[PDB]
């Protein structure tokens, strides 16, 4: 508004305004100077709450501070609360003195918050720690300063190891810190609270504390260690007394400092001697404490104890290779470089300062140890690529340069440059640059290293963007010039405070600090820091060293041809096997694998003693260990960690690999009897194969057993197959085992993530009101927590059965993570116990992050696991022992006996189903005719991918409803049922039938034919004998013997008053044949879906059959682009009601004993998210998998009872429809819904033809010869013009109900007509419908004589002059009758009407010439007709939007163009339509509802426009209260009519035949030049709904 | 705007600009600038400039 | 003392639900009336010196009545009412029978009144605490159904226990498997039990402190009494399946797993 007042002050026409214009102006000012105010006090008023009421300490801390929030709250809740008494603006701007008030808020608000940050900053200062943590973080622990436990958590992010501080019972004395590890050091002097109260004062005294006892107990450590460095032999038992007694960081240095001392001394005294004895005994010695340390890891130690071994042992393998390179190289003088390269260690007990006592050389550098307890770090092998990096670093550092380490990912550059980092002890910060680069804090932790003296390693820094990355630098530039301050000689340090500028302050920078920068090369280094930084090239590690040194710490008594084995094979897995996101085979997964390799070794160990034990026999480690085969238990555990995450197409591949470079060696899977035999049972149980390996099932056996192993390691896991390959299935029989084997109660919580949002799923902080609402997953987790009802007793397992994304695994990165923690917004921290096991099914891992991938276990089950046999076994078991009609009810008592003695006849349906079993058995074998169908069928192309088990479940339900019909017909002759041969030759005719209809359901007429023409030479079942007649033309009867459709279909004959519009359909062989199916796919209440082309049928047909069923309650939805789990919440919520039951909440319908179908009229558009899936699709499969959802309001199970799901789709290559999940396809049998063709088109439109030609009764004779022409031509043009040519020129047989609609409406007003009229209509329609959209006049000449070559051929004898004149108009407004007219006569008509047009709406002078006279008689005949929509396309210009406007003028009809806004949703476009529906169907106002492409930019909203073309109806828009005020209207309206009506449903029919008679739709497009927008070229669904006219360009 | 669709209402002269509809003064005179010289209109806009 | 607490009376027709409810009113006569009889409880706190009045809506046997409970609770007063199922002792074969019938009466009463979710999670959760919370004066094998309301069942006319061990041949063993069944029941509903005779006046002041005890917050002191088989007393609370399994060690002809309708 105030832009727009200042841009009148500058109109011409502002003179006469301008007093009131400047009075607005001062006002629009004055609202903005306060309201600019006024959230500025909102705000910092609203920060200063969420900490002084938080927070009950921060009263004690700032008293003033506090009394003037106090005062200040009150005076602004005052405020509020007037406002709140009148909140219109102009009210609160007038209010006495706002401004100065809110200016004096805004000022005392802004003082307190300065106070605040000035007093956090001091409290910063006082401990330089607390600026690695966050501004609430630090009031969180200067508030909770007496409740210590508080501050647990928060110890992480300030030291480097300390995880927390042990405290004395009452908290008042701190006696030491902790590790993760729980690794403890306790002080020498305690700090005492009482005497320091202050949090910053006894924290500073407890780093102290820690720096000194570190010290004083490293001095012990050297003293003691000496003994051992100076012994010829090392008692084992006191070396592990010693380990155990100190810690893992000062038992290493220990070494350290005693290998240094001990070769400086043996340099010193060999002395240019060339004695070398003394550097011989230095090798003695730590040869002989490596023999000690090899014979102490083999045996069972303590975690602690193995990690502080395996530290020592990877200390001293480097020492050992470094004294025997000073030996080979005779190196005789303690300053020779060989030995000042390498890293020393001098330790001076004498140094009163604890922080100068050791002293780390190496060639110039001379650091001092920071003695920071780091806990139990994983020590880095010092390769010579790490010793290089520790020499460039040091030398770095050394010169005051930065450290830049760039390479390759995942070269050990951050971790080296850790190692370095806490080989010094310094304090290593890494920060993460992949979208977790906090820089807010960036700058306090920069200050924070300065300060405290600490260092900083940015991994792939060049993954910072350019903003980022500039801004970093700049500061790291200042940084480091800063550092490099301290090397110029004449500035002395007696008195040398050095400075930088970061945050605008000056901050101190301590020398000890260092920052590093790791760098990945395609990539150079920023241009501020070239000059500052040394780079070092870390292209390849040496992985073979590190093997070597790894496994020989594991016990392994041969290291290096294991190393140099593994090592290649790892790059020749790497290499050779197909390249997938989930194969890792980098320098960790080797590590691990290692490690993995000496736990199985040490596993071994103990079950030979064990062994050994139980028998007769002496026992030694040393001697057991000895003979063993290394290369087994490396291969096992490669084996092992690998194969689970194997494709079917790699293992073998794999195997090959590793016979090559393991030659002669194999790896024998180990024996789980037990498992087995409890795998077994529960198969059999629940009607599944089960083998040895090698048989019939051994691959899925092996995939189970692996998932139990990946279960037993890890706390969280995936199973990665593609669809149909059991992965759930096996989850379900390893629960339902081990429920067996374990005593242990197996309880599984299913969850679809994608299907619920991920606030709902997590649960969502209310941003007011402070309430916490538990998401399902955090109510689960909850739930086995509290254990009420003892679920810590029982095994829980929750199953994430969906596709992964990484928004909603977020949150699960802290629980997948070692952490085991679920931290929510709310501040909670959920532990996961023990019992829980996160688990994941995904058909892939396309858009899964590697994060996620990383910390979870998998077991890919490759499509090869489930072979056809399986299932059919599977199928035939669970046939001869599931009642096919007792439903559920029997269900539980499947479980009531473990055999079912004298149950075998339950029922007849199980001996009939048992009878149909045993004739079905011969076709089911491995090569038997499905299987040879089905490889046959999977070559050819199907509109749907074609998935296994789609049609297989499909010739599952087709057989389930075979014997059903004959129980159907022994029902119906009790007298004598079906005999055996009768039974042999119905089945047998079925499963060729069902064979043909599930296989070639989904393809095209031809290729239908194909498949049948196989399954004919391929099978033994006697089959049609007729030649030129498909064989899915014929049904099998209840008897054996086959029979034509045909005879199935009536010839019905349809009332004048329903011509065009009988929603029931007309019998027609496709519509038999669909229904049939329907009947047998919806009796297994499987969720059926119909594709095809546009117009072909489908919905009519679909809705004809389910409304023929009695039980059947329709609810017909139509999806969009916008569609959600929300319309369907709604539709349940609407239709049906949630019920509690003793087994559990149930939705089911209001009314009692109907099924309620839900149709979804448009299943593949919905649009997918960024990440392929489609929100609503996964909510209905896990409705129909799983049968039930769950409420997420309630966070609770619920399912469904009587509900179904039926859908209608166009195929996926057209271009606003999505291919399905082939999760979701698998269940649903997908039918394809092809054009009728010449025979069904000649029977629908000869019955309704015959319907028309009832109001003239003298051309009945003729409705025969019509018929076939209205095809005829049709089907001509369908030959002739495809949409290659064009994109529109698409043809169905909604252009053939359009033609009869448009005779029709000829002929309603005539009283009579001769034949030769009925011709010309024909013609005239003919020319309407198919000459318009043709866009070349050659193919215009074409359809001209090809019309009169039509009407010629069956209507002989006609002369063609009077019946067919090449000038052809038709048009109403000459006289009341739509009869022709002469040109001359209609030109001067409009003439006359266009120069009235002139001065009445638009004054633009349009002249009318031959090619625009005839698209004003095109537009105003679409006009006329119902549900008349035009589509006017062309170029540029040339009429449209003009000649629309002036036909809809001359017709009386209001014009509605939509106004498309930014953030015009879907629900403005929604309301739109309601509101010009109620004007055309409640008013009956003719309106043309025009719209264009500029405003059609988005197609979103035209897919709900396309319900209202089709039908006129769009269901969902009324719903609610608008439901009734329409209803109310639309009675009025009928009695405004003269109509009484009283039922809704028969008012809505009518309002739905008024918006058909009086809505019409203009669509304005150009040709397809419109690829770069969304529409590409729109929706063959458009074309056919809509009138098609080619506009073209002016000749 | 550029087409010059005018909707004549009594006195109000609208032109649909987003959601609004905004009385077209007779003053109003627009001028489309391009930088780059190598770009490719719609049909549309080409008829609807010059 | 609040006021517009509600008490709903359910149980087949012969049971005793008006003449229970008519002496616990200290009324002689009260008058019976087909579809859903009313009458009020005037409660007194004498440690206070004031009084307030309890509604007590009785629905009939005939299933075609219960549309009438519309007029005596809804969506608003339900965290007000205490239900009362009426179990008819001298027709111990019609009891599980009639407590089924009846429960799933009031909650199909209850699904109809569409309570927002948070409220119904919240009087769930505060019944689970107000079981939980008793003592004598988690662990879970109890509330499967989770009415999660206030339940109580009452046993009316168990001085006919003494007609049908000498007609019909019943034994302790009957008489536990009607207790163990009738407490499974209660544990499922997470309801109090109580057998009263309006004839021998058993139980009627237990009765009243109990309910009084139940709406109002009123002392009580009367521990669990399972001794005696037709004045047996369980509060809500005090239950689970081990305590009920010391009833089945009288079992010599039945099993704890055998149905009510075969044995009884
Ligand atoms: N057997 C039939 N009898 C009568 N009309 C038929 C028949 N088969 C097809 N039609 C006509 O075919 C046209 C298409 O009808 P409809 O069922 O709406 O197709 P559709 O495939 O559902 N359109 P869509 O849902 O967008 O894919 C209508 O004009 C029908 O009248
Ligand atoms: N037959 C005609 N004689 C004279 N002027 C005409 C005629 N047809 C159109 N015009 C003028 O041509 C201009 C643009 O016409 P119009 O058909 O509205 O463009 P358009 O087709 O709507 N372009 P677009 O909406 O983007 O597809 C207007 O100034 C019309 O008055
Ligand atoms: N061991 C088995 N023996 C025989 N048939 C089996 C076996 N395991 C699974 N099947 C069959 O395979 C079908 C698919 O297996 P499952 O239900 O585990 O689905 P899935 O592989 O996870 O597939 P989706 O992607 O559809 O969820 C099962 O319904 C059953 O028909
Ligand atoms: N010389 C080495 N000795 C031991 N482990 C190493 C060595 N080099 C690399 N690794 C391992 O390889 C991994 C490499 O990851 P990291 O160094 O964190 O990032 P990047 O190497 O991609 O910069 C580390 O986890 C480390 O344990
Ligand atoms: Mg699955």
């Amino acid at each position: 508004h105030i832009n727009s007042v200042s841009a009148m002050k500058l109109s011409p026409y502002y003179k006469v305004f301008e007093e009131d214009a400047l009075s607005w102006e001062d006002k629009l000012n004055r609202i903005m100077a306060l309201f600019d105010v006024w959230i500025d006090v909102q705000r910092r008023w609203v920060y200063l709450e969420g900490i002084f009421t938080g927070s009950a300490d921060i009263k004690h801390l700032l008293p003033v501070e506090t009394q003037e929030f106090q005062s200040i709250s009150t005076e602004f809740l005052a405020l509020m609360k007037k406002v709140s008494k009148s909140p219109l603006v102009m009210d609160v701007l007038n209010i006495q003195g706002v401004q100065r008030s809110l200016e004096r808020l805004a000022d005392l608000l802004g003082e307190i918050q300065k106070a605040l940050g000035e007093y956090l900053e001091r409290e910063r200062s006082s401990f330089p720690r607390f600026y690695f943590v966050g501004d609430e973080d630090l009031l969180e622990i200067i508030g909770n300063s007496k409740n210590v436990a508080k501050l647990q958590k928060h110890f992480k992010k300030m030291f480097a190891g300390v995880s927390s501080i042990i405290l004395n019972e009452d908290n008042s004395v701190v006696l030491g810190i902790s590790s993760r590890e729980g690794e403890e050091v306790m002080f020498k002097t305690p700090v005492s609270i009482t005497e320091h109260p202050k949090i910053n004062e006894w924290l500073t005294l407890v780093e102290k504390e820690m720096r000194v006892t570190l010290a004083k107990l490293l001095a012990e450590s050297v003293t003691e260690v000496e003994i051992f460095g100076k012994a010829t032999s090392i008692d084992p038992n006191t070396y592990i007394t010693w380990i155990d007694k100190y810690q893992a960081q000062l038992v290493v240095l220990s070494a350290q400092i005693a290998w240094s001392e001990n070769v400086e001394t043996a340099l010193s005294s060999m002395g240019g001697g060339g004695d070398a004895a003394p550097l011989h005994s230095v090798l003695s010695n730590v040869e002989v404490t490596l023999n000690v340390l090899a014979d102490s890891v083999l045996m069972e130690q303590p975690p602690l104890r193995r990690r502080k071994l395996e530290h020592l042992i990877t200390e001293l393998v480097h020492q050992r290779d470094v004294t025997r390179s000073l030996i080979k190289s005779k190196i005789d003088n303690a300053k020779s470089f060989e030995w000042l390269s390498q890293m020393r260690f001098y330790f001076d007990p004498k140094q009163t300062d604890v922080l100068q006592q050791l002293s780390i050389q190496m060639a110039n550098a001379k650091f001092n140890y920071g003695f920071e307890y780091l806990g139990v770090q994983d020590k880095l092998v010092q390769t010579p690529l790490t010793d290089r990096c520790y020499l460039t670093m040091t030398q770095a550092l050394e010169a005051r340069l930065g450290g830049s380490p760039f390479g390759p990912a995942g070269t050990g550059k951050t971790e080296s440059v850790k190692a370095l980092g806490h080989q010094l002890g310094r304090f290593v910060l890494v920060f993460n640059c992949d979208e977790t680069f906090d820089f807010q804090a960036m700058g306090r932790i920069f200050v924070g290293l300065c300060q405290v003296g600490a260092w900083g390693c940015f991994d792939e820094f060049n993954r910072l963007e350019e903003r980022m990355l500039s801004a970093v630098s700049q500061q790291v530039q200042c940084i480091q010039e800063a550092l490099r301050e301290h090397s110029n000689p004449n500035y002395d340090k007696t008195s040398a405070p050095i400075t930088c500028e970061l945050l605008n302050k000056q901050v101190k920078v301590s020398p000890d600090m260092a920052i590093f920068i790791t760098m990945n090369p395609g990539s150079n280094l920023p241009d501020n820091l070239k000059k500052l930084f040394r780079s070092l090239a870390m292209t390849k590690p040496d992985r073979q060293l590190i093997a070597q040194v790894m496994l020989y710490s594991q016990g392994f008594r041969t290291a290096e041809v294991l190393a140099n084995k593994i090592v290649p094979f790892f790059k020749l897995c790497d290499e050779q096997l197909s390249s997938q996101s989930h194969y890792d085979f980098g320098l960790r997964a080797l590590k691990s694998v290692l490690v993995s390799a000496g736990n199985v070794k040490r596993e071994r160990i103990q079950k030979i003693k064990r062994e050994k034990e139980e028998r007769g026999e002496a026992v030694d480690e040393g001697e057991i260990a000895e003979n063993l085969p290394e290369q087994e238990i490396l291969i096992q555990s490669v084996c092992e960690t690998m194969v689970p995450k194997l494709v079917a197409e790699d293992i073998p591949l794999l195997f090959s690999l590793l016979s090559d470079v393991f030659p002669g060696v194999q790896y024998h899977r180990g024996e789980m009897t037990a498992l087995r035999e409890e795998l077994k049972k529960v198969c059999q149980e629940m009607y599944l194969t089960y083998g040895d390996g090698e048989e019939v099932g051994g691959m899925w056996v092996e995939k189970v057993l692996q998932l139990y192993q990946i279960t037993q390691i890890n706390h969280g896991l995936m199973m990665v197959g593609p669809s149909g390959s059991g992965k759930s299935m096996a989850w379900r029989v390893l629960l339902k085992a081990l429920e067996r084997l374990e005593g242990v109660e197996g309880v599984a919580h299913i969850i679809d993530p994608k299907a619920i949002s991920k606030d709902h799923l997590y649960g969502t902080l209310d941003p007011n009101t402070r309430e916490w609402t538990d998401g399902l997953f955090t109510h689960v987790l909850r739930k086995i927590i509290d254990s009420v009802r003892g679920e810590l007793q029982k095994r829980q397992w929750i199953v994430f059965d969906g596709d992964v994304d990484p928004e909603w695994v977020e949150n699960l990165n802290s629980v997948l993570d070692d952490n085991k923690l679920l931290t929510l917004p709310n501040g909670e921290r959920l532990s996961l116990p023990p019992n829980v096991r996160i688990m994941f099914e995904v058909q892939d891992l396309k858009y899964a992050t590697l994060a996620t991938v990383s910390r979870c276990g998998m077991v890919w089950f490759s499509e090869d696991v489930l072979s056809t046999d399986m299932i059919f076994n599977n199928f035939l078991a669970r046939l001869r022992s599931i009642p096919l009609d007792e439903g559920e009810d029997e269900a539980q008592r499947r479980r009531k006996g473990k055999e079912d003695e004298g149950e075998e006849a339950a029922s007849p349906m199980l001996q009939i189903q048992r009878d149909a079993a045993t004739i079905m058995q011969p076709y089911f074998t491995s090569n038997g005719l499905v299987t040879k169908a089905l490889e046959h069928a999977f070559q050819l192309e199907h509109i749907m991918d074609l998935t296994r088990l789609r049609c297989l479940g499909s010739l599952f339900s087709m057989l389930h409803q075979a014997c059903r019909n004959v129980a159907q017909y022994n029902a119906n002759h009790p007298d004598f049922p079906m005999q055996i041969e009768q039974l042999e030759r119905y089945i047998q005719r079925y499963l060729v039938y069902a064979i043909l209809w599930s296989l070639s359901g989904d393809s095209r007429l031809k290729m239908r034919a194909e498949l049948g023409e196989y399954i004919r030479r391929i099978t033994t079942v006697p089959l049609p004998t007729a030649p030129n007649i498909p064989i899915i033309d014929y049904e099998v009867s209840i008897s054996g013997e086959w029979s034509p459709w045909q005879a199935k279909v009536p010839q019905i004959e349809v009332e004048t008053h329903k011509v065009a519009a009988p929603d029931v359909v007309v019998p027609t062989l496709d519509t038999v044949r669909h229904e049939a199916l329907l009947y047998t796919w919806l009796a297994e209440h499987k969720p059926l879906v119909l594709c095809g082309p546009p117009g072909s049928g489908k919905t009519m047909t679909l809705f004809s059959a389910l409304r023929a069923l009695p039980d059947m309650e329709v609810v017909g939805l139509n999806f969009s682009s916008a569609t959600t789990p929300e319309l369907l919440l709604k539709t349940f919520d609407h239709y049906c009601e949630y019920r509690r039951t003793p087994n559990g909440v149930v939705l089911a319908p209001v009314q009692l004993g109907k099924w309620l179908v839900l149709f979804c009229d448009e299943i593949n558009l919905p649009d997918m998210d960024k990440y392929g899936t489609q929100r609503v699709i996964s909510f209905i499969r896990q409705m129909v998998e799983h049968g039930g959802f769950y409420r997420t309001s309630d966070q609770t199970w619920v399912k469904l009872e009587r509900i179904q799901f039926v859908g209608a789709c166009n195929p996926p290559t057209d271009p606003g429809r999505k291919p399905l999940s082939h999760r979701f396809l698998r269940h649903v049998p997908v039918v394809y819904v092809d054009y009728p063709g010449p025979a069904s088109l000649t029977q629908i439109y000869g019955t309704f033809n015959r319907a028309m030609l009832r109001l003239i009764p003298s051309l009945r004779t003729y409705a025969e010869p019509l018929t076939a022409a209205m095809v005829e031509f049709y089907t001509m043009s369908q030959e002739r013009f495809t949409q290659d040519t064009q994109p529109h020129y698409i043809y169905s047989p909604r252009e053939m109900t359009r033609w009869v609609r448009g005779i029709f409406e000829a002929l309603r007003p005539l009283e009579t007509l001769p034949v030769e009229g009925l011709i010309r209509i024909w013609a005239h329609e003919a020319l309407r419908l198919f000459q318009d959209r043709l866009v070349e006049d050659e193919e215009r000449r074409w359809t001209d004589e090809n019309i009169d070559t039509v009407a010629l051929k069956h209507f002989p004898n006609i002369d063609r002059e009077k019946a067919m004149s090449r000038p052809i108009l038709y048009s109403n407004w000459l006289s009341k009758d739509y009869i022709p007219v002469d040109q001359e006569e209609l030109r001067d008509y409009v003439k006359a009407r266009l120069k009235v047009f002139y001065e009445e709406e638009l004054d633009v002078p349009l002249v009318l010439f031959n090619e625009v006279l005839d698209h004003v008689l095109r537009i105003d005949r679409i006009f006329r007709q119902p549900q008349g929509h035009l589509l006017l396309i062309g170029v540029s210009g040339a009429g449209k939007t003009t000649l629309s406007r002036f036909v809809a003028w001359m017709n009386g009809l209001s014009v509605y163009q939509i106004k498309v806004h930014r953030k015009y949703t879907g629900e403005d476009f929604d309301e739109d339509l309601r509101t010009v529906l109620r004007r055309s169907g409640c008013k009956n106002e003719k309106i043309a509802f025009i719209m264009d492409e500029s405003n059609v930019l988005d197609s979103g909203f035209l897919e709900r426009m396309n319900t209202l073309l089709a039908n006129g109806e769009v269901p969902g828009l009324f719903e609610g209260d608008e439901y009734a005020t329409l209803m109310t209207q639309c009675k009025e309206g009928a009695q405004k009519e003269g109509l009484m009506l009283d039922s809704h449903e028969e008012l809505y029919k009518w309002f739905t035949s008024q918006v058909i008679r009086n809505l019409h739709v203009v669509f304005t497009m150009n040709p397809s030049s419109e690829g770069l927008k969304d529409r590409a070229a729109t929706s063959p669904a458009l074309f056919n709904r809509c009138v098609l006219n080619w506009f073209g360009d002016w000749s | 705007v550029l087409n010059r669709e005018v909707r004549r209402t009594g006195g109000r002269v609208l032109i649909t600009l987003g959601d609004q509809d905004i009385d077209l003064s007779p003053s109003f005179v627009i001028f489309l600038s391009t930088r780059d010289p190598t770009v490719e209109f719609p049909p549309d806009l080409c008829s609807r400039v010059t | 003392l609040p006021s517009g607490k509600n008490i709903l009376v359910f149980g087949e027709d012969g049971s005793g639900k008006t003449t229970l409810m008519t002496k616990l009113q200290g009324a002689e006569h009260g008058k019976k009336g087909r579809g859903l009889e009313y009458l009020y409880l005037s409660v007194h706190d004498e440690d206070r010196d004031d009084h307030t009045r309890c509604n007590v809506w009785i629905l009939d046997g005939d299933l075609y009545h219960k549309g009438l409970l519309k007029f005596a609770v809804s969506a608003e007063s339900l965290p007000e009412t205490l239900v009362i199922f009426v179990a008819d002792m001298s027709r111990p074969w019609t009891v599980m029978e009639s407590l089924q019938k009846w429960a799933s009466v009031l909650r199909e009463h209850i699904d109809k009144m569409k309570i927002p979710p948070e409220k119904m999670r919240e009087l769930e959760r505060k019944f689970v605490k107000d079981f939980q919370d008793y003592m004598e004066p988690l662990g879970d094998n109890v509330l499967t159904h989770n009415l999660g309301i206030p339940v109580l069942v009452v046993c009316t006319k168990c001085d006919a226990v003494s007609v049908l061990e000498k007609e019909h041949d019943y034994r302790d063993e009957h008489l536990d498997f009607i207790q163990s069944h009738l407490r499974r029941f209660c544990l499922q509903y997470g309801a109090a039990l109580i057998y009263t005779s309006v004839k021998e006046e058993k139980n009627l002041d237990l009765l009243y402190k109990y309910i009084v005890h139940k709406t109002y917050g009123f002392h009580f002191t009367t521990p669990a009494l399972v001794v005696e088989k037709d004045a047996v007393f369980i509060p809500a609370g005090w239950d689970n399946e081990k305590k009920i399994a010391i009833l089945h060690e009288n079992f010599t002809t039945v099993k704890p797993e055998d149905a009510y309708e075969d044995f009884i």
